[PDB]
């Protein structure tokens, strides 16, 4: 989860 | 005054990561450049608790911004993403260019006051919204960086929610 994960 | 922010990490009310919608381009372009030159990083091998480096998330098999937290056995090593908040343990890390490093982590280390609250239902209750929007009132910086706050979903100080 997040942001900025990428993918 | 309240930031908008996403609680990707939680461990309790007073251990909790958070990331700044502020802080969102930044993280964006962190990543950009640690994917476009993910491959050609040379591997990181001084495992000692501390270190910076860019370690691979299992989950995702991509490399982050890492702080190594312990050195487990053969190789593995339990990290910890500073730009996100949360840990794992993995065997594969990259080393980590001075440029990329200098940047502040993108994650940050909060807690309410614990003078305002006296847990596994709250525990839950962000959990089921890791995907959504909260906002925290930055109350001080602790001299360890961790911040005091009060965390909001959708102006209901989730405080509501602890007896």
């Amino acid at each position: 989860r997040g942001r900025g994960r990428g993918r | 005054e309240l930031h908008n922010c996403v609680v990707v990490q939680f461990d309790g009310p007073m251990s909790f990561y958070v990331q700044m919608e502020s802080d969102v381009p930044a993280l964006e372009q962190m990543t950009d450049k640690l994917l476009d030159a993910e491959q050609d990083l040379p591997a990181f091998s001084d495992l000692k608790e501390g270190a910076l480096c860019v370690a691979q998330f299992p989950e995702d098999e991509v490399f982050y911004r890492a702080q190594i937290r312990k050195v487990l056995d053969d190789g593995k090593c339990e990290v910890h993403f500073i730009d996100f908040g949360n840990n794992a343990v993995t065997q594969q890390f990259r080393q980590l260019p001075e440029e990329l490093a200098k940047p502040a982590r993108y994650s940050r280390h909060c807690e309410l006051d614990a003078s305002t609250i006296s847990a596994a239902l709250l525990q839950s209750f962000i959990d089921t919204r890791f995907s959504e929007t909260f906002q925290v009132e930055i109350l001080a910086t602790k001299g360890t960086g961790t911040h005091v706050v009060r965390l909001f979903y959708q102006s209901k100080n989730i405080s509501e929610k602890l007896q």
